[PDB]
């Protein structure tokens, strides 16, 4: 795929055909299967076995392989009570499969993050040992491109934290640890968690100051005092639309907060130099 | 024209690394004048500093070696007349060691100093062994001579 | 040439190709200069439009910029993987709440169309015992510059919710923005028309100062001049909708199509679709022979009224037949 | 090498925490070094020609073992089991240079017996470098409100580091005085070999 020369190595990468591809891959399978239900025996073999599960899920590119492993691992992590693979080793694995976000096919991305947001809403598991080493996971998750699966991450984000300006701003600057996304712009995301603190609900309009349009209620001033009464009847058609410009007007005077802070945090995860602005 | 290639080779294409201030002609001079990423100068926030911690090293040792302190009572544990004399003692050690152990490198043909010559110098001399950092027989003439000193004796 | 010297990542044929000709050209890359470097800057100083905020652990309001995300939303809006349509209705969420903000709230009183009604009456008339006393305080507070970047950013937020009608999603509620827009713009219309009889009426020069400073509410016109000639046809549909709209409402309001043509605002909507002929880019020539032949073959003013506008309208047609560039196609020549 | 080895026998002696690799390097350095340099036939029977046939650990052990549940039971049970020299003959022998040494191909007895003063070794280190760095701690001993996402429970327990564990093979190198007996009173500089600790 990259295109790169073959080179004159005893060892070196070959191809294989699709048939035998497939038998190898059946094989493998079974293997792991029936290797895997004796984890309380292995012994000087429990480590071969999960690095071997490590090496297949950092370089296979077959799905169905990838998603058996992960579903192995998402058993061991929840449906396991005995003596762990090497109490918190499976985390080795795990950590291993962020290599998932560039491969072009979001399919074990999209898993892989469905465990781990699986993982960080459980009661049970709540600043233990397990939910201290996925970090990365987390915020590799907080970074993803699928606006499903970043608004969740950022909507669990927020309900963690606190709601004081002050405190918001004092965990982005001293309580988070950006190492994951150093390469990449993260203001964005410290953007949005700043503006969770912020009233939404009440109205807004712009100061008495500035310039809008010209109001009815100015025109129609000079005639406060004047009783008098129209040449010309009212009517149906009138009183109908009267009664829809009212309604209108009255539609005009219910902008929130929301309506426009929550575009501004949405787009701005599309272009650097607004997120800058911001 | 130029030979602008295909493809680089690897050392084009590096990501640069920090570098530090070589040259020799000094740093922080204010007048009038550089490496790609220069490498950022060592700094503390806020802390006890070094003139605390330095001074407060030998009362450290003195309370590993002797024992312990009760509660009360610390870092009066030698008297003023023998902190100079440790004092004294530490100086001479280290130039001593250096001084030896420089020479020893040289003989060699190596130009530069390694952790060998000094370990072998404290081996060697001072019966001080440091952990974590990485024969003989006789010839036949002497054999000969044996064995004609014992066909003699008997 | 400056733009293409970037690191290893960037592709390095550009790279060196624009190193070796800046070298070769030798001492004359340094000396092309002539004038002394562009800058930008504002056009007044006063602050910004803003509303206020209200941080949860604070017991003060703060202002917000009223401007941020305005430009990126447009251009994402109006400029065209599968989540693009999740960000343009972002975007045209955003326009619309801008839009409602700058347009402004207002509370009247209850018995509105009794003063309307009396307004048009006056309008019809010529009755001069109108007090007119609030729009000749004198304004000397505020800045002109500002009012007009306001007026400009209004038309821009305009221009994009009329061509957002090309997307099968949004042309419903934008649709019906627009003829909400319309006609709460012609209610106005009717009151600033009376004000402006009364105000000729009075040939003084008493030391009383103009009016108040507010944004014009007639850059509807020039967003429709400027939507009229568009490639898609729903925009085009639209801005001749729009048109007929205001008439509609107008005849409503009055009571009978007699007198509809002595208001002020179709005198102004001729003179921009007269003065679009005169531009130097064809679309807005095209733009204005088109509102021109909206105004003559579907609203049906009177005959006093074109035989008034005659003279411009055939200098006006005359001259965009005349400019038309030799080489282009002859569409708008045509239409002219 | 044998750093899992040495991880394991450190969480038998009473580390529980998670040393770093600069922890397992010295000490595989001592151990390696120890090894290289590394009834009876002085019994009284041999005075004569011929022959005749013949007719607090405990306390803290005990502690730990009262004080561990089923899951820590069976991990210390199953780390007990670990070995510098089961099973891994030529590894072992790689990594102790045999050959460069000595004849190769001992027998396996030999290589039982280094097994078994291997883990002495290191059960003795651990257990001295732990006592040096909780007197460090207990010496030394004498803000951030709100809260996060990912931070720890308690903590509190931390491992022990490079300068313990040079502390007390310092400590574990001294000798007795009856090897310095014979130079009282004069100014001779002692110098000996390498204590097997």
């Amino acid at each position: 795929a990259s295109g790169l020369r073959p080179q004159a190595d005893p060892n070196a990468p070959t191809e294989m055909k699709a048939y035998d591809l497939e038998i190898q891959t059946n094989l493998i399978l079974k293997a792991i299967e029936v290797t895997a239900m004796r984890m309380e025996i292995l012994g000087d073999n429990r480590r071969p076995f999960l690095s071997v599960l490590a090496t297949i899920v950092e370089k296979s590119l077959h799905i169905p392989l990838c998603e058996k492993i992960l579903e192995m691992v998402e058993g061991w992590v929840f449906r396991s009570e005995g003596t762990w693979p090497t109490l918190k080793e499976k985390t080795a694995v795990l950590h291993k499969m962020i290599s998932f976000e560039h491969r072009t096919d979001p399919t074990m991305l999209h898993k892989f993050l469905n465990l781990v947001l699986r993982i960080y809403e459980d009661p049970k598991i709540t600043r233990t040992e397990l939910t201290v080493r996925m970090e990365h996971a987390f915020l590799i998750g907080t970074r993803a491109q699928d606006v499903e699966m970043r608004n969740k991450f950022m909507s669990i984000f927020d309900k963690c934290l606190s709601k004081t300006a002050s405190a918001r701003l004092a965990y982005v600057i001293l309580g988070q640890n950006w190492d994951t996304l150093a390469d990449s712009y993260w203001l964005a995301q410290a953007s949005q968690l700043l503006l969770g603190a912020v009233d939404m609900n009440p109205t807004i309009q712009l100061h008495q100051d500035d310039f809008r349009t010209l109001p009815i209620s100015q025109l129609v001033a000079p005639y406060a005092k004047d009783s008098r009464e129209p040449s010309v009847m009212i009517d149906d058609k009138f009183e109908a639309f009267m009664a829809n410009h009212r309604r209108f007007l009255a539609e005009l005077g219910d902008v929130r907060a929301r309506d426009v802070l929550e575009p501004l945090m949405q787009l701005q995860h599309i272009d650097a130099n607004f997120a800058h602005e911001l | 024209k130029l030979p602008i290639p295909k493809v680089l080779h690897d050392k084009a294409i590096q990501m640069p690394q920090p570098v530090p201030n070589i040259g020799g002609a000094g740093s922080g001079r204010p007048t009038y004048t550089q490496p790609a990423l220069p490498k950022t100068p060592a700094f503390q926030l806020e802390g006890e500093g070094e003139r605390v911690l330095n001074k407060k090293k030998l009362d450290e040792l003195v309370r590993q070696v002797c024992g312990g302190t009760a509660e009360g009572q610390d870092g009066n544990m030698l008297t003023p007349e023998v902190e100079e004399s440790v004092l004294n003692m530490a100086d001479a050690f280290v130039d001593n060691v250096l001084h030896q152990a420089c020479r020893n490198a040289k003989e060699r043909g190596s130009k530069v100093l390694e952790i060998r010559d000094i370990q072998l110098v404290l081996e060697r001399v001072y019966n001080i062994r440091i952990p974590g950092y990485a024969k003989v027989q006789p010839n036949s003439n002497w054999i000969k001579k044996m064995s004609a000193v014992q066909a003699a004796k008997v | 040439l400056f733009d293409h010297l970037k690191p290893h990542p960037y592709s390095h044929f550009h790279a060196h190709t624009t190193l070796r000709i800046l070298g070769k050209l030798g001492g004359r890359n340094r000396k092309f200069m002539t004038e002394a470097l562009p800058v930008t800057f504002q056009q007044y100083v006063d602050d910004r439009a803003s509303f206020d905020l209200r941080l949860i652990g604070s017991k003060r309001d703060r202002a917000f910029p009223a401007h941020l995300g305005i430009d990126l939303a447009i251009q994402k809006l109006t400029e065209i993987r599968q989540y693009d349509p999740y960000y343009k209705r972002q975007a045209l969420n955003l326009i619309i709440a801008q839009t409602k903000l700058r347009v402004g709230f207002d509370s009247v009183p209850e018995d509105l169309p009794r003063l309307v009604r009396l307004q048009v009456e006056d309008l019809v008339k010529k009755n001069r015992d109108v007090d007119i006393s609030l729009f000749e305080v004198s304004d000397k507070e505020r800045s002109i510059a500002k009012k007009n970047e306001e007026q400009a950013l209004l038309k821009r937020l305009l221009k994009a919710l009329l061509y957002a009608e090309s997307i099968p999603e949004f042309k419903q509620e934008v649709d019906a923005l627009l003829v909400n827009l319309a006609r709460h713009f012609t209610l106005i219309e009717i009151g600033r028309s009376v004000i402006d009889m009364k105000k000729a009426y009075t040939p003084f020069d008493t030391k009383s100062g103009e009016g108040p400073l507010f944004i014009d509410n007639r850059v509807l016109s020039e967003a429709i001049l400027e939507s009229l000639a568009n490639e898609n046809l729903e925009v085009r549909e639209a801005a001749k909708r729009l048109i007929k709209e205001m008439h509609n409402a107008a005849v409503t309001v009055f009571g009978s199509p007699m007198h509809v043509p002595r208001m002020t605002f179709w005198s102004s909507l001729a003179s921009t679709f007269c003065h679009g002929c005169y531009e130097e880019e064809w679309f807005t020539k095209q733009g204005g022979a088109l509102g021109i032949q909206t105004l003559l073959t579907e609203i049906d003013l009177g005959d006093l009224w074109v035989a008034a506008k005659q003279i411009e309208f055939v200098r006006a047609l005359m001259y965009v037949v005349k400019d038309m560039p030799q080489d282009l196609p002859e569409k708008t020549r045509r239409t002219a | 090498a044998n750093w899992f080895e040495l991880c394991q026998m450190m969480y038998v002696s009473g580390e529980t925490g998670e040393p770093s690799l600069e922890t397992t390097g010295i000490i595989e350095d001592i151990v390696r070094q120890q090894v290289i340099e590394i009834g009876l036939p002085w019994e009284p029977a041999s005075f004569y020609s011929v022959e005749v046939p013949e007719r607090q650990r405990l306390r803290k052990a005990d502690e730990r073992t009262k004080a561990m549940t089923k899951e820590e039971y069976v991990t210390w049970s199953e780390f007990r089991q670990a070995s510098f020299t089961y099973r891994k003959g030529k590894r072992f022998r790689e990594w102790a240079g045999f050959g460069l040494v000595t004849d190769s191909k001992p027998s396996d007895d030999i290589i039982d017996i280094l097994g078994f003063l291997t883990f002495e070794m290191v059960q003795t280190l651990t257990e001295e470098a732990l006592k040096i760095k909780e007197q460090e701690d207990l010496h030394r001993e004498r803000l951030t409100g709100g809260g996060g996402l990912f931070d720890p429970p308690n903590e509190g327990r931390t491992p022990v580091e490079p300068r313990h564990i040079q502390e007390a093979f310092r400590r574990l190198q001294q000798r007795p005085k009856k090897a310095r007996a014979m130079l009282n009173g004069t100014k001779l500089q002692q110098r000996t070999q390498l204590k097997l600790f």
